[PDB]
């Protein structure tokens, strides 16, 4: 007689890259590299404005608001005392590759955190500055 | 998976769900019948129409 | 974030009382009593449900 | 409960099986369920 | 009142409320479940139509 | 008899013994009207000490503990740093 | 270890506010919570402390021992950075604080929740609309001295001698401290449990040391006899009558010293910072959190 | 159950859950994406939180 185990499963985490939605047509993106160095950033706007003969340039400013967002994954100190040393025996290894792929897959759940993150800062900083539809109805 | 937030809340440090789910076993039983009558007949061999 | 809570606010009268000159746009409806000495005392709101 | 915290090959799929799933499991759907957070969502020693 | 999914599996699974027979003419109380077919919302909301 | 509670607070040692008094203040007064405390003694009602710390988020996880014959409820706090002071009287 | 905290503000910040926050660097200001980022909100003191005139400081010390401690280090725009302040490091703690203080080498500081007046420790953040508010970081003597003159206020307030008491005495300069009227159910449960303490203090105390006293007092003067004015209380005269014995005052003295390290330990409120080689021409002093 | 001498306006405010629709024009928005950087904030003395 037996105990029959049919199989055990996980979910693929797919990682959701912030481009491979449609949510970057709103907005053009800039790796730079030094944020962390950007203590301010501005933008100048000359609009000349004509007349009608039956003169004016509005010089307005805009200026950039940073956003920290910062998750917390926790590793044990097991994994990380027996990710260091070396195995020997063929359980030992089985116990690293275990070890290993319980620290890997925590980091590339912090980056899918923080890539997860952006999205959601994105979507709350169009929601900051997007007045009602029937405001906007007359107003435009 | 979780979303990194900006505001400071209690972060949900990597959860994991480990579900499992029992078989359903349960058996099918007919009873067909069969007359010894027309069963000791089977066992010998015809030779008159 | 988008399901987001949109709050209302809703008000109504209760007891008020008409002016002396009373009428009724109304057909289908008797009520049995003086109709110049009567006035609300509660209001009737329809719930949720 | 039934649930063996083990280590194992673990096949991969891509159905989207965590849809509405914590707000099911800490209502009880499941018979018999673990919650793992944190330092105990590693893979068990053998 | 404990759980809501698992009042969900207590609906469809075995389903005893104490319901009512049929096919008799006056209707007792079944015992043998999973013979005839039941649904009852009554057993699970509690109100009266 | 006396007894040895435990008690888990995210507070300090200043708050702990005015809020351990606010807790034992039936106690006191039960320990008081029972029996007079006719000598100079009697008055101290028992210690406390800090047994050291542990994270406030995933403290107390509850647990239990079997015997060959029965199971107790047993509290199970995870990853403690064991720190022992000397100990602080209650009055 | 890692110990940064980036605190983004919900709105901008104008260039008045940004001058005065940047003076107030290197200063303690507590946090909510122990995490990576978090908002402006239940950052400093100013959560617990209003924008009325009742102040409550038994419960600022009471948040104070309850949240943690970081020191402001970065303000800019938008953003500002602190730098938290958790039991096992060793951090730099520059003394910036307008009520000069002079701290003592190898002493021992003192977080505090602001004696000296709200406005005179505070930043106005009409901007992000609420109010940062900085606790005061004075050495430990001076902190008990401004804890007992505060409570002294607490229990002659039914009596009257006023600036005698409300006002705090440094070999630097004498300063007036803000005195409220009072303290709430949490002061009174604070003077509860000294006056439990004080009672129970004059059940149990030795007499021998008071034949001592007596006689010593028309024996000798001195500035621990002067505020007798040469005249020994009555109740010297009415408990000396007894005789002496040391059987009873070696038991009476084992609950004395056995309830004066409690006693002690009721003067703790508010974290303590244990510091080392204080500096009197940087300002600053390896301090590390006790 | 008479009436009293005076009237009152019951005001009161009902939350309803909504499910919008946001719209965002093209280009409405540059922004700068950073570098996601690891730190250690606590070594608790069992597990360390990265």
């Amino acid at each position: 007689k037996f105990e029959v185990l049919l199989g055990v499963y996980t979910n693929a985490i797919q990682y959701v890259r912030f481009l491979e939605t449609a949510l970057a047509v709103s907005c053009v993106n800039t790796e730079f590299k030094d944020l962390s160095r950007m203590t301010d950033g501005k933008i100048q706007f000359r609009i000349s404005v004509p007349t009608i003969a039956h003169q004016r340039t509005f010089i307005v400013v805009k200026n950039c608001h940073k956003h920290h967002i910062s998750t917390e994954m926790e590793l044990s100190m097991l994994d990380l005392e027996i990710l260091h040393s070396i195995p020997e025996t063929p359980v030992e290894y089985a116990e690293y590759v275990g070890a290993v792929k319980t620290v890997a897959s925590a980091l590339q759940f912090g980056v899918d955190a923080l890539e997860r993150g952006l999205i959601n800062t994105v979507l709350s900083v169009k929601l900051r500055h997007a007045p009602p539809m029937f405001i906007l109805q007359t107003l435009a | 998976p979780t979303i990194a937030h900006g505001d400071g809340r209690r972060p949900s440090k990597q959860r994991t769900f480990i579900v499992v789910k029992n078989c359903h076993k349960h058996h099918i039983s007919t009873e067909m019948e069969l007359s010894m009558l027309d069963l000791e007949i089977l066992h010998s061999i015809p030779e008159t129409p | 974030p988008l399901n987001r809570r949109m709050q209302y606010s809703y008000y109504f009268p209760v007891g008020l009382f008409m002016p002396n000159p009373k009428y009724t746009t109304s057909a289908a409806i008797k009520m049995l009593d003086n109709p110049t000495q009567q006035l609300p005392v509660e209001a009737w709101i329809v719930n949720k449900n | 409960e039934g649930v063996e915290n083990r280590p194992f090959p673990y096949l991969t799929v891509d159905a989207d099986l965590l849809s509405n799933l914590r707000q099911s499991a800490a209502e009880g759907l499941f018979h018999s369920f673990d919650l793992l957070v944190g330092k105990d969502a590693r893979e068990a020693g053998i | 009142n404990r759980g809501l999914y698992n009042m969900v599996n207590e609906y469809s699974q075995r389903l005893g409320g104490h319901p009512a027979t049929s096919n008799t003419e006056v209707q007792f109380v079944v015992i043998a479940g999973t013979d005839v077919f039941l649904e009852q919302p009554c057993s699970f909301l509690q109100e009266a139509f | 008899g006396p007894r040895f509670t435990f008690f888990q607070s995210s507070r300090g040692h200043c708050q702990i013994m005015n809020i351990l008094r606010i807790y034992y203040s039936p106690s006191i007064m039960h320990r008081y009207a029972v029996v007079q405390p006719l000598h100079i003694e009697e008055l101290t009602f028992g210690a406390v000490a800090c047994l050291g710390t542990f994270s406030a988020t995933d403290g107390w996880r509850r647990s239990a503990f079997n015997y060959r014959g029965s199971s107790l409820p047993v509290v199970e706090i995870d990853s403690f740093y064991s720190n022992v002071s000397d100990w602080e009287v209650i009055l | 270890m890692d110990l940064k905290v980036v605190v983004s503000l919900s709105s901008r910040l104008y260039t008045d506010e940004i001058a005065k926050m940047q003076q107030r660097i290197g200063c303690i200001l507590p946090l909510a919570s122990t995490h990576g980022t978090q908002n402006v909100q239940g950052l400093g003191l100013g959560q617990v402390y209003s924008l009325e005139t009742v102040p409550d400081y038994v419960s600022m010390y009471n948040y104070l021992s309850d949240c943690t401690l970081a020191v402001l280090d970065e303000v800019s725009v938008d953003s500002l950075i602190l730098t938290k302040i958790v039991p096992g490091q060793t951090y730099a703690i520059k003394n910036k604080y307008q009520p000069f203080f002079q701290w003592h080498g190898t002493g021992s500081l003192s977080v505090m929740p602001p004696v000296f007046g709200r406005e005179h420790a505070t930043v106005k953040l009409e901007s992000n609309d609420v109010d940062i508010v900085f606790p005061m970081v004075l050495p430990t003597p001076i902190a008990e001295e401004v804890l007992q003159k505060i409570l002294l206020f607490n229990v002659y307030s039914r009596v009257v001698v006023h600036m005698h008491l409300g006002s705090v005495s440094y070999l630097g300069h004498h300063y007036e401290l803000a005195l409220p009227e009072v303290p709430g159910p949490l002061g009174l449960a604070l003077l509860d449990n000294l006056s439990l303490y004080f009672c129970i203090m004059v059940t149990l105390l030795p007499r021998a040391s008071m034949r001592l006293v007596r006689g010593l007092i028309r024996h000798e003067h001195h500035d621990l006899l002067n505020l007798f004015q040469e005249m020994v209380p009555d109740e010297i005269a009415r408990i000396d009558l007894d005789d002496l014995s040391v059987a009873d005052d070696l038991s009476r003295m084992r609950v004395m010293m056995t309830y004066l390290q409690s006693l002690a330990s009721l003067f703790n409120l508010g974290p303590r910072l244990a510091t080392a080689a204080y500096s009197q021409e940087t300002l600053t002093a390896t301090c590390w959190l006790r | 159950k008479i009436h009293p001498g005076v009237a009152m306006t019951v005001v009161r405010t009902d939350e309803i859950l909504s499910e919008n629709i946001l719209f965002s024009s093209r280009a409405s928005t540059s922004m700068f994406i950073g570098t996601p950087n690891v730190s250690r904030r606590e070594a608790r003395v069992d597990a360390v939180t990265f």
